[PDB]
């Protein structure tokens, strides 16, 4: 079996920048090399097949090059749509075979942007149920590295939180994030004030949003 | 003391296309498979039904010579029960095929620098061939829903493509010749026999 | 236009079965290479299956005795049979078209369907409110969502005002809880405004338990 290796495994680079990423065959499979674009959640789209040769309908900026075992996918100028991860992918023998690399994610790098931060308190209806789900949200925010301290009242959880961070959006290139705090009814209704204390690059000291259990 | 003509075929300038590859009949002759299974120039000799040598000392009603070039990643589809572009869509071995396929690498003949552009194979066609089906259609597939009126475009290809050998190729992707023999047996009376 | 549709995947126990369906619009299933591809959670992409026009077959040494490919023509779709399931067969599940004029290439490519091979049960979720607040007002912006809590396997689809409005809206990926089900939450910004003007409704969609819910938030 070919093996197709993918370099570098992760890139980050900012708009207008060309950038590079190479994959290598273990064997030689002369030009029967395509690359393909795959964007969270939605379809792959073919950016180039036979090595070099661009598919109808993808922007100029995508260029392939390369032969026997070492290629080259480049873009000439990068824009906040490209983000997404590439994939290189080989067809050498005459029987199906394919082979596909390990993939590599590109990322935008842009100018830091503070997180706008939002607390919900657990549903009524959620409360009928027993349990108590708390909320808080960080919202288009660069860059990802984030942190989120739940305080119930200067106590600090742990244990008892998950959160869930977006992909990077295709336009602004920033990120969002969710966390979620749950409970019992029975030890939510053990205390009083409920609060996210949001750190992050853009923030000159961290910002918390808190309630009162019952207003 | 009719020999075949065996050299026409294993040693001519030209080898058809895949597509539409050769077949000479030979009739009325004496065969020497000496000269073909003791040769250190193939590097395919599988025989089917028969055996390689046992091979002077048979007769049959007629002997089919077929001829062609493919790469050498596809050599092992000229045979039965195999599946693939070539087997499907260019020629296929019947499942009770008594002969032999002998193949060996023409870079030497059939590699030119920048390509060499007259060795064509079926890529698209409808339905498998059959076996001993030639195909030399050359009519615009159809891959979508809209027709095609004899225009290339989306969802619309010309069937056949060249091999573009060049000899800078690594050896699967180079030219093979190949010759496959089958040994035609019938009521009719014997005419290709062997010395014996 | 061309178009390749995905369906039947969902939650199948080990060792069971199911059939993936591939709608096609554009070309005729009949007469081209087609390709079944999948990629497992967080991973590559791996071929599975090709089938030719001629109907010869192609299988992944991981899949092969396990998966089988076919079609029907004059419902211009593409199926692949999975039997003997495994764990390691979880995957979202892409038809594509595929090109042999250069070598085999993958052109048009369906969005896919997961495929969640495990032993647990399904389960619809609850939809709970994120409500606006004081708590919730940035300058003039108010954040406003819904919490799909406790469902499985994914997915689950959530879109706003019946797909009227998605602009400012965030659905996080799913993350899996202890209790070994999911929980996602969708949220939008809106002008604080709008807050009284425009009613905003989470539509929460949940095919593996044939839940549907329209939540009305605040």
């Amino acid at each position: 079996d070919i093996v197709m290796t993918q370099s570098p495994s992760s890139l980050s680079a900012s708009v207008g920048d060309r950038v590079t990423i190479t994959c290598r065959a273990s064997q030689n499979i002369e030009r029967y090399l395509n690359w393909y674009q795959q964007k969270p959640g939605k379809a792959p789209k073919l950016l180039i097949y036979a090595a070099s040769s661009l598919q109808s309908g993808v922007p100029s900026r995508f260029s392939g090059s390369g032969s026997g075992t070492d290629f080259t996918l480049t873009i000439s100028s990068l824009q906040p749509e490209d983000f997404a991860t590439y994939y290189c992918q080989q067809s050498a023998s005459s029987t199906p075979e394919y082979t596909f690399g390990q993939g590599t994610k590109l990322e935008i790098k842009r100018t830091v942007a503070a997180p706008s931060v939002f607390i919900f308190p657990p549903s009524d209806e959620q409360l009928k149920s027993g349990t108590a789900s708390v909320v808080c949200l960080l919202n288009n925010f660069y860059p990802r590295e984030a942190k989120v301290q739940w305080k119930v009242d200067n106590a600090l959880q742990s244990g008892n939180s998950q959160e869930s961070v977006t992909e990077q959006d295709s336009k602004d290139s920033t990120y969002s994030l969710s966390s979620t705090l749950t409970l019992s009814k029975a030890d939510y209704e053990k205390h009083k004030v409920y609060a996210c204390e949001v750190t992050h690059q853009g923030l000159s000291s961290p910002v918390t949003k808190s309630f009162n259990r019952g207003e | 003391t009719n020999l075949c003509p065996f050299g026409e075929v294993f040693n001519a300038t030209r080898f058809a296309s895949v597509y539409a590859w050769n077949r000479k009949r030979i009739s009325n002759c004496v065969a020497d498979y000496s000269v073909l299974y003791n040769s250190a120039s193939f590097s395919t000799f599988k025989c089917y039904g028969v055996s390689p040598t046992k091979l002077n000392d048979l007769c049959f009603t007629n002997v089919y010579a077929d001829s062609f070039v493919i790469r050498g990643d596809e050599v092992r589809q000229i045979a039965p029960g195999q599946t693939g572009n070539i087997a499907d869509y260019n020629y296929k071995l019947p499942d009770d095929f008594t002969g032999c396929v002998i193949a060996w690498n023409s870079n030497n003949l059939d590699s030119k620098v920048g390509g060499n552009y007259n060795y064509l194979y079926r890529l698209f066609r409808k339905s498998n061939l059959k076996p001993f089906e030639r195909d030399i259609s050359t009519e615009i597939y159809q891959a979508g829903s809209t027709p095609c009126n004899g225009v290339k475009g989306f969802n619309c290809y010309f069937p056949l493509q060249s091999y573009g050998f060049q000899p800078t190729y690594g050896v699967g992707y180079q030219p093979y010749r190949v010759v496959v023999l089958s040994f035609e047996l019938l009521h009719a009376p014997a005419t290709v026999c062997g010395p014996k | 236009e061309v178009q390749l549709v995905e369906s039947g995947g969902g939650l199948v126990q080990p060792g069971g079965s199911l059939r993936l369906s591939c709608a096609a619009s554009g070309f005729t299933v009949g007469w081209n290479y087609m390709s079944w591809v999948r990629q497992a959670p967080g991973k590559g992409l791996e071929w599975v299956s090709v089938i030719y026009p001629g109907g010869t077959t192609f299988y992944a040494d991981s899949v092969k005795g396990r998966f089988t490919i076919s079609r029907d023509n004059s419902m211009n779709t593409l199926f692949l049979q999975m039997n003997s399931l495994r764990a390691e067969d979880t995957a979202v599940y892409y038809c594509a078209r595929v090109l042999p004029m250069y070598g085999d290439y993958l052109d048009y490519w369906g969005q896919g369907t997961l495929v969640t091979v495990s032993s647990a049960s399904t389960k619809g979720p609850s939809v709970f409110p994120l409500a606006p607040s004081s708590k919730s007002t940035s300058g003039g912006t108010a954040a406003l969502g819904c919490l799909v809590k406790d469902y499985f396997p994914e997915p689950v689809t959530v879109s706003w005002n019946s797909g009227a409005l998605t602009s400012g809206v965030h659905t996080f990926p799913a993350v899996l809880q202890s209790s070994g089900l999911y929980s996602l939450s969708s949220v939008v910004t809106v002008p604080s405004s709008s807050l009284g003007t425009q009613t905003y409704i989470c539509n929460v969609n949940h095919k593996p338990s044939n839940t549907k819910v329209d939540k009305r938030v605040e």
